[PDB]
């Protein structure tokens, strides 16, 4: 139980690299 | 920004630094080697001397007790220690 | 694009949006009181004010109720273990349903100043804007704080006009709520001395009054009205916001430390009073006593009560506890049920000896049993193969005088040892563990919760301090550094 | 595994409280235009 | 019944966000387990 | 070994067999760090401090930048012109290529010691060792306060792997 | 032109190396207080 | 004017600044920097600890360390006009003192030379954000100095002012306090420690995106300390570990900013961390495991495999660093493996 | 007046000198293990 | 604006704003009671500490 | 009442005052000279 | 009272899930104008 708190909080962050990373708010050269 | 106290590199490299110095700055040097030497540094901060640190018999720490009356302690230990 | 720790800045200005605030940060407290007061007493047990008080049974705010006065419950029960006499509407239950009807109204006259956010009051004649006079305002509401300090001071704890306060003294203990008189000698500042406090409410509350007055009619100089940026409500904040904290860290001190504002039955007995064999020297005097004065070693301390070995019982000494060890002093040792009695250790040869106690920074320890002069005599090996002391080859016993033991003795080297071991933490006791189902680790008492509470929160709000105090003064530069260079 | 019981509400509220207050000010700040 | 002036809006975007989460994820990652004892 | 609680072990244990602490690399070592992570406050301290303008009360401060800018946000001459002056004037940094560069290299070059620490006790080059170094007439021992350090360390060398140890020198 | 001797930043630079002199002497002395 | 003529002169430039703040600042600081000096040298710190803590006892830089009141004093600020030395410089030398003395001296220094970073800092028209992360030390030095301390039983346990001595207050943590496993410690370092690289490399991440504008193999030289003219292209920053790490950092206002969080955060979170130190409050439990530790026999994690180590850690030092127990353990209650 | 550079190389060999005998200090030192 | 029954009952004690006494005023007297506190605190810490005796006041949890 | 300790304290304010005293005294003294 | 363990992460995700949906939504519609 507890250890899969523990894998859920381990993957939903691997996610929140998936998206601070592809869908990441771009650099605007102006 | 704009600096203006006296400056260093002409003091360092002056003649009169090196002049009033040369002779006082060992006067330092020898005065601190003297406050060793006398031995005076000792009973100057209570400091213990290689001779003395434990009593000659016995094998105990000379440890301070009792926060109120511990000038005393300290005495009846340096006392009955050599 | 406003950023949310700027989102409450919104009012600053506006002080009518303001009030509705703290008009509510004060509907919102008032209510947690009431709230786990609530709690608590839909927890607390009094079936013994012996062995199972408030403290141990993980009591936080209920401790409270009794320093004020509250002893009692509308069921017929008290908190010193009173019976008959039962409290007006102001009994525990009374004191929750307070706050709670309390915070309950504010809420309203909370979501009134909202709306109602404009008026005449908070805006100031000859400005064509929002303003709030504080160097008045402010020696206003003192005038009230001291009034009501001194309007406590003599007209409550005297017991003049109220209940007195929770006190008692290091026997029982056997403390109760009675009036205090001010003493205003020298020893009443011993922190200790109750009636040291009496003395200083109605004292300070004089000191207030006259403030109030004089900050309500003087008016501040021209000199530090531009210096403490007055006017500019922001400073008001670190001109608080240091004092609270502070107000703090001597709530963490009387608390951890002794104090009569923190007794010593309303919260967990102090770690001090077990650094200092305190408990075990105090009693010693009185089994003494009983025993030069022509008493069977066993009458010596059945005479010893109940509610003071288990003074001298590590497993209250506050600090044994943890950080994480998440309860009541209770799913630890367990429910304590009652005193086995004084385990003293004879050796083979006849010699009494003694289990040299576990110093509270230690969650483990090996056992010794040290001569009476502090020369080993018994110990529990742990090499065990070049045992030279063991109970066992040294013939280590036990005997018990007082308790539920009492008058018997054990002899086998496992109960032997294993009671020694028991005892390295005080006096042995009799934990129903099974009720809440223990665990065999301690917990800290209120006491040493509470201290590390006004802990981390105190030594957090002095950052406030220099980081308002900080924006205060510099809400100039605060926007930009200013876009001008070069001169200095 | 002997553990404490609030494992779930404790650890588990720890993180769907505070981050569901970032969800919201981030889907409330990217429908000024009304997309999102 | 009238507007107050102060109804500044609220700033907090898709990046800091992130940062946000991965702020709270993390402690929550743990905390997790002094909080499971 | 790969794993929190695993670290403190491969630490601890350390510490017993190689008084690492007293160890004249490891110090260069948490030297640097420690500084890096005081510069690195330090450096991120100025520049905001020193920010500029830009903003009202009710934006964001930071907001004031714009990605590819041509000119930096800060004003560095009034930056050192405070820095410096806080106690010294010229144990401070107009030279903002130096700057930026001391902060480069002081961490990486101490954790580098440090990194040699390890690599130096990895064939038995041990930290200080003073234990008895000091004594007095007699003999009589006088304990250094690096005794102390020493005494924590053999209940740590005791412990560590009780069972396989089936020998007196902990010679691996 | 002409800057005193006795300075702010004098005062200071001297409550440092007139000890540290001192010392220095003081401790180059130990270094051989055997027995 | 009367004030003025104070504030008018010490206020300003004469290249040592000088302030409202120095005149606390200065004293209690400088008395410090002696404070702890003196002792190494020549004050010793046997009627404390039985420990010899000064050059002039033979003592080395890694040795020397200005004692730490005996657990007789407790918290005593251990005056030396106070009734347990009595004015008695040798004896208050003795007792210790010196300790009570740099630490509370000290700890005005801070104070003082923070309040120094406000006054110099309103006076030059920038952002005291510096003196605010000065907090980072603050906090520190008063939970690890005087509130843990202050919460346990007396100054002695207190940190030691030495080389050595300060590393036994490690250990000595690890060993009783198993700190190495708390929390609060963990941000502790995961501040300092990340910090560190957050500086590292921001100093040289800076330094290669630096634009040529200067000729030849000093690159130090062409910058320009005159005016605004961005000297690293913030361009061929956030292109670089964008595809490099993933991650830009563009903006530098936010990152020169971080960078000021980063530390002076986890530091907070260390003193919060120690503050439970104080009252023992301290994060060894780990219920869950040591439970199960009872039954399985055969079960082991790290954990428990480490905080073994910290209970040899206790049984061979608590006798001789806190001699004033007079401890005493036979030479079979020491717990040890089968070999040593 | 006086060489700058004069001044720091005989300043400096006082510090080598100095903390040289420091570390022989060490070794007949009261610190020593003798 | 929208003034009510108190919002002119109270409207005095909010309406001087700016109203400062002029120069540093009362100041020294301030300064005088500031430093005559320390000694308070400082002579109760004191006392507390346990390095302020006086008879009849010795700290304790002993104290009827 | 006047215990050891006690005058200890008042001996410790004198003190105290005379290290402010004499500071702020010899500070107005030479911010006046300018 | 001997109840089921998931009564409060059971129960209570019931409630602050989806509601946290619902306010997300009124509060991304509620800022069309950036007032809110
Ligand atoms: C975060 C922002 C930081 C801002 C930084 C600003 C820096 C400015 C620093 C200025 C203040 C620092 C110097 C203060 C020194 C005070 C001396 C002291 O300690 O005074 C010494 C005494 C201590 O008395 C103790 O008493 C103990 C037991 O005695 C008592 O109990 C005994 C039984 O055990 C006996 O009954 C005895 O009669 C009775 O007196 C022992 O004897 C101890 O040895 C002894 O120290 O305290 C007292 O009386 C005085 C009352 C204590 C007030 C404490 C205020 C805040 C600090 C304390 C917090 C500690 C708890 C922290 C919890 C976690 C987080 C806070
Ligand atoms: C105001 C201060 C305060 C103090 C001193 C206490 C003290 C106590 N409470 Mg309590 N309580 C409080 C406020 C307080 N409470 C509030 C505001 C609530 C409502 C939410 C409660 C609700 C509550 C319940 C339901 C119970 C208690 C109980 C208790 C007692 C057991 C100890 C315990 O549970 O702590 C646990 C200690 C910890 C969990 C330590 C670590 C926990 C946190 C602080 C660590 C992480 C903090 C933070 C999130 C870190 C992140 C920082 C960020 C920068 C990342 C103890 C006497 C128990 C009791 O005795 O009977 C009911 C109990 O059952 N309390
Ligand atoms: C608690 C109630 C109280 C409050 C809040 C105030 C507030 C004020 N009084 Mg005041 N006053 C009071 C009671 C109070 N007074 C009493 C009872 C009297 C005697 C009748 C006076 C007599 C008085 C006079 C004559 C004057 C004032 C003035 C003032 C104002 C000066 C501004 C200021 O505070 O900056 C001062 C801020 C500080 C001094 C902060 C520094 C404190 C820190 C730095 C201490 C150091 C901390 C350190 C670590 C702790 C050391 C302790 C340790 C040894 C244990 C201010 C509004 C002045 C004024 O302008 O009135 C409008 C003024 O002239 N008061
Ligand atoms: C003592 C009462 C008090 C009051 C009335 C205020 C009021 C204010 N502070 Mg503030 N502050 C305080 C204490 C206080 N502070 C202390 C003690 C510190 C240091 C520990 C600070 C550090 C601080 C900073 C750095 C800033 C402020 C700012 C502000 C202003 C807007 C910030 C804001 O509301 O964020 C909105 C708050 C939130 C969005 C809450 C989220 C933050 C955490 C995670 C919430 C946790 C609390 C909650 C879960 C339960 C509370 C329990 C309680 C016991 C703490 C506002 C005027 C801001 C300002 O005005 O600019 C200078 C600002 O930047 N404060
Ligand atoms: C942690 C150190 C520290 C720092 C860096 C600051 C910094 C600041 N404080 Mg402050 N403050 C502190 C601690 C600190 N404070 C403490 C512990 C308190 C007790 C509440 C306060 C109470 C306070 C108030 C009421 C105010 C400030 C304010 C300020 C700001 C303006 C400067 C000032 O007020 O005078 C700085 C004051 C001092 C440096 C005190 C001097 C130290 C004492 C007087 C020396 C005597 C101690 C004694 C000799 C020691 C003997 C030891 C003995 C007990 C054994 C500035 C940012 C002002 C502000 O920000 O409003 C805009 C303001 O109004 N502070
Ligand atoms: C690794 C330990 C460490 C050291 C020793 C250290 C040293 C210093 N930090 C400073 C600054 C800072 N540190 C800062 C953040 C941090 N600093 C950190 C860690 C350290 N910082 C970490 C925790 C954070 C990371 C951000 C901020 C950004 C600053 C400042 O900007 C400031 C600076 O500008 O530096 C250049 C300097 C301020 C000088 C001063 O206030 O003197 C004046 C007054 C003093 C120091 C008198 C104090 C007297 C007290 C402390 C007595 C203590 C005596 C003992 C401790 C000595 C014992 C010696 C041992 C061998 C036992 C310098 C003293
Ligand atoms: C083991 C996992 C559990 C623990 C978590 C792991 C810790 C990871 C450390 C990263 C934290 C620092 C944040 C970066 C600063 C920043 O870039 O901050 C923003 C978000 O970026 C981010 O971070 C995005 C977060 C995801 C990056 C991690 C991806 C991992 C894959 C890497 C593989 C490389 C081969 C990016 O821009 C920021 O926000 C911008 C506005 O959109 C501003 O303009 C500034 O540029 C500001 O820096
Ligand atoms: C390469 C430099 C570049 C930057 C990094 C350099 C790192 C150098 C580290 C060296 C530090 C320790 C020196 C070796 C110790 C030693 O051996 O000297 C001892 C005292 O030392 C000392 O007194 C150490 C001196 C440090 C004091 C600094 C105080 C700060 C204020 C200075 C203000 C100046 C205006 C004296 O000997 C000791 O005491 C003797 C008794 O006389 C014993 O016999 C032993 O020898 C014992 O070791
Ligand atoms: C077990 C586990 C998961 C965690 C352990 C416990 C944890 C995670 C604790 C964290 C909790 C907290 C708050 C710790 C302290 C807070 C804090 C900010 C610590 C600093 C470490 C941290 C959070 C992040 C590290 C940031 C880092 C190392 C790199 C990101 C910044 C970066 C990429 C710099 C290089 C860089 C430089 C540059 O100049 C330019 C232009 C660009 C584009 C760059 O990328
Ligand atoms: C205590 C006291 C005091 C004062 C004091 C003092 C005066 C002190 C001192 C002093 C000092 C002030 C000391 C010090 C210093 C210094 C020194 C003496 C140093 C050192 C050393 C060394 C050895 C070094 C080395 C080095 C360096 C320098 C760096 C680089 C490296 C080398 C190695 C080169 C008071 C009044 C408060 C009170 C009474 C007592
Ligand atoms: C019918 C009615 C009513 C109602 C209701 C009420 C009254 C209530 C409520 C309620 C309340 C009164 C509430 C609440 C409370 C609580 C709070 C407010 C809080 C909480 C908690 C918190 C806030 C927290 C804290 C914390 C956490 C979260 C965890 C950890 C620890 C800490 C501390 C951090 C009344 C009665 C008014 C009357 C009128 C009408
Ligand atoms: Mn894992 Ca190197 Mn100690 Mn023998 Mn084992
Ligand atoms: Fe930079």
């Amino acid at each position: 139980m507890e250890t899969i708190t523990y894998v859920f909080i381990f993957a939903c962050i691997i996610a929140l690299f998936f998206f601070a990373i592809f869908f990441r708010e771009p650099p605007r050269i102006t | 920004g704009t600096t203006g106290e006296r400056p260093f590199s002409d003091i360092i490299t002056s003649v009169r630094y090196w002049v009033i110095h040369s002779i006082t700055i060992p006067a330092l040097f020898i005065a601190g080697w003297l406050f060793v030497s006398t031995g005076l540094a000792y009973d100057v901060f209570g400091t213990p001397r290689p001779d003395s640190y434990y009593a000659q018999e016995q094998r105990s720490i000379p440890l301070v007790t009792d926060r109120f009356e511990a000038k005393q302690q300290v005495e009846t230990f340096l006392e009955q220690l050599k | 694009g406003l950023p949310w720790y700027r989102v409450h800045t919104v009012l600053i200005n506006d002080p009518g949006r303001l009030i509705a605030a703290h008009l509510m940060h004060t509907a919102l407290v008032a209510g947690w009181a009431g709230s786990m007061a609530l709690y608590e007493l839909a927890t607390f047990d009094p079936s013994d004010p012996v062995l199972n008080p408030m403290w141990r049974q993980g009591m936080f705010v209920l401790p409270f109720m009794a320093r004020l006065g509250v002893t009692g419950s509308w069921s017929g029960w008290s908190i010193t273990g009173e019976t008959g006499i039962d409290p007006g509407f102001w009994s525990f239950e009374g004191v929750a349903l307070a706050h709670i009807v309390l915070s309950g109204l504010l809420f309203l006259a909370a979501c009134w100043h909202w709306v109602y956010w404009d008026l005449e009051l908070f805006r100031d004649p000859r400005t064509g804007e929002p303003a709030l006079d504080l160097p008045k305002m402010f020696g206003i509401h003192l005038f009230l704080a001291g009034l009501l300090c001194f309007g406590f001071g003599a007209f409550h704890l005297t017991g003049l006009f109220g209940p007195g306060m929770w006190v008692s003294d290091p026997y029982g203990l056997t403390g109760s709520v009675q009036p205090v008189a001010p003493e205003w000698g020298p020893d009443g500042f011993n922190p200790y001395n109750p009636g040291g406090v009496v003395a200083h409410h109605i004292a300070a509350g004089i000191v207030g009054i006259i403030a109030g007055l004089f900050h309500i009619l003087v008016r501040p100089p021209q000199r530090l009205y531009k210096a403490l940026r007055m006017g500019n409500i922001e400073t008001v904040l670190s001109s608080s916001i240091a004092a609270v904290f502070f107000a703090a860290f001597v709530v963490a001190g009387t608390m951890w430390y002794g104090s009569a504002t923190t007794p010593i039955e309303l919260f967990g007995p102090t770690r001090y009073q077990w650094d200092s064999s305190y408990f075990q020297q105090e009693i010693n005097r009185r089994v003494q006593a009983s025993l030069a004065s022509g008493a069977t070693l066993e009458e010596a301390w059945s005479a010893i009560p109940e509610k003071l070995a288990f003074y001298d019982y590590i497993g209250n000494n506050p600090a044994k506890g943890g950080l994480f060890r998440t309860g009541p002093m209770n799913k630890g040792d367990g429910i304590a049920q009652a005193w086995k009695g004084h385990a003293v250790f004879r050796n083979k040869e006849g010699e009494e000896l003694f289990v040299r106690r576990m110093p509270a920074f230690f969650e483990s320890f090996p056992v010794i049993l040290t001569d009476k002069n502090g020369v080993v005599k018994a110990d529990i090996p742990f090499r065990r193969a070049e045992s030279k002391y063991s109970f066992e080859q040294q013939g280590v016993t036990v005997s018990f005088y007082g308790g539920e033991l009492n008058g018997q003795t054990f002899t086998d080297p496992p109960t032997v040892k294993s009671y020694a071991r028991k005892a390295i933490f005080g006096e042995i006791f009799e934990f129903d563990t099974e009720t809440l189902n223990s665990d065999g680790i301690f917990r800290t008492s209120p006491r040493g919760w509470f201290t590390f509470a006004h802990a981390v929160f105190a030594l957090l709000f002095f950052f406030g301090h220099i980081w308002h105090g900080a924006r205060t003064l510099f809400r100039d530069v605060f926007s930009g550094i200013d876009p001008e260079l070069s001169p200095e | 595994m002997e553990v404490n019981q609030l494992g779930f509400i404790a650890t588990a509220l720890f993180v769907l409280v505070p981050s569901v207050f970032l969800i919201i000010l981030y889907v409330q700040t990217e429908s000024q235009q009304k997309s999102s | 019944m009238e507007p107050n002036p102060n109804r500044q809006p609220v700033e907090l975007n898709r990046t800091s966000l992130y940062l946000g989460l991965l702020l709270i994820l993390v402690l929550a990652l743990l905390f997790s387990s002094y909080f499971f004892n | 070994p790969l794993g929190i609680s695993g670290t403190f072990n491969f630490m601890i244990v350390f510490q017993a067999e190689h008084n690492i602490l007293m160890h004249p690399f490891h110090q260069l070592g948490v030297a640097g760090v420690f500084g890096g992570a005081l510069f690195c406050a330090m450096h991120g301290s100025l520049v905001t401090s020193s920010l500029i303008r830009e903003t009202t009360e009710t934006e964001s401060a930071n907001y004031g930048y714009k990605f590819g800018q041509e000119e930096e946000t800060y004003n560095i001459v009034a930056a050192h012109g405070y820095f410096g002056r806080l106690i010294f004037q010229y144990a401070s940094f107009n030279n903002s290529r130096s700057l930026h560069f001391f902060l480069a290299a002081w961490r990486v070059v101490g954790v580098w010691f440090a990194a040699l620490g390890i690599s130096t006790m990895a064939f038995n080059l041990n930290g200080f060792n003073f234990n008895h170094s000091v004594i007095d007439a007699k003999g009589n021992v006088i304990n250094t306060w690096a005794d102390i350090i020493n005494r924590a360390n053999l209940g740590m060398e005791v412990m560590h792997e009780r069972n396989a140890h089936n020998f007196p020198l902990d010679l691996a | 032109v002409s800057y005193p001797i006795f300075t702010v930043r004098w005062v200071a630079v001297h409550t440092l190396a007139v000890p540290t002199i001192f010392f220095l002497g003081a401790i180059a002395a130990m270094q051989f207080i055997q027995r | 004017g009367w004030f003025d003529i104070l504030d008018d002169w010490l206020k300003r430039d004469r290249f040592v600044f000088v302030g409202w703040s120095g005149i606390l600042l200065f004293p209690c600081a400088y008395l410090a920097l002696g404070g702890w000096l003196t002792g190494t040298t020549f004050v010793t710190s046997w009627y404390t600890h039985g420990l010899a803590s000064s050059y002039l006892e033979g003592c080395n830089f890694l040795t020397v360390a200005v004692s730490t009141p005996a657990n007789s004093m407790g918290h005593s600020l251990l005056l030396l006009w106070g009734p347990e030395a009595q004015g008695d410089f040798t004896r208050w030398c003795q007792l210790g003192g010196l300790w009570t003395f740099i630490a509370l001296h000290g700890a005005f220094g801070l104070i003082g030379f923070m309040l120094r970073q406000f006054e110099i800092a309103r006076l030059v028209g920038v952002r005291p954000y510096n003196a605010i992360a000065f907090s980072a030390p603050i906090a520190v030095f008063v939970s690890v100095f005087l509130i843990y301390p202050l919460g346990q039983s007396s100054w002695f346990f207190a940190p030691s002012f030495g080389v050595a001595a300060i590393f036994r207050f490690l250990l000595f943590f690890q060993g009783f306090h198993n700190w190495t496993l708390n929390p609060f410690h963990m941000m502790g370092v995961a501040g300092v420690l990340g910090g560190a690289l957050l500086c590292a490399i921001h100093g040289a991440t800076v330094e290669n995106t630096l634009f040529q504008d200067g000729e030849g193999a000093s690159t130090f030289r062409a910058f320009n300390p005159t005016q605004a003219e961005e000297t690293y292209s913030m361009v061929t920053a956030n292109r670089f570990w964008s595809q490099i790490f993933g991650i830009a950092f563009s903006n530098k206002r936010w990152l020169h900013f971080f960078m000021l969080f980063v530390p002076v955060t986890g530091l907070w979170m260390s003193a919060i961390g120690v503050v439970g130190l104080a009252l023992n409050l301290r994060s060894y439990d780990f219920i869950s495991q040591e439970i199960r530790a009872a039954e399985d026999p055969e079960f082991e994690t790290f954990y428990t495999k480490n905080l073994l180590l910290n209970e040899g850690i206790r049984a061979w030092m608590a006798p001789q660093d806190q001699p004033h127990e007079n401890f005493v353990f036979p030479e079979e209650v020491l717990p040890r493996g089968n070999a040593l | 007046r006086i060489p700058l550079w004069i001044v720091a190389t005989v300043a400096g060999m006082g510090v080598i000198v100095i903390v040289g005998l420091f570390f022989y200090g060490a070794y007949a030192g009261l610190g020593s293990s003798l | 604006a929208r003034r009510t029954w108190l919002g002119d009952i109270l409207r005095p004690l909010n309406s001087e704003y700016g109203k400062v006494a002029p120069g540093w005023g009362t100041t020294p007297l301030m300064a005088v009671f500031m430093g005559l506190f320390l000694v308070f605190l400082l002579i109760i810490l004191e006392i507390y500490n346990s390095t302020l005796i006086l008879d009849g006041v010795n700290v304790s949890w002993k104290a009827l | 009442t006047i215990t050891p300790s006690l005058k200890g304290f008042f001996i410790g304010l004198l003190s105290g005052a005379v290290v402010l005293g004499l500071t702020f005294a010899v500070l107005i003294a030479i911010s006046q000279i300018d």
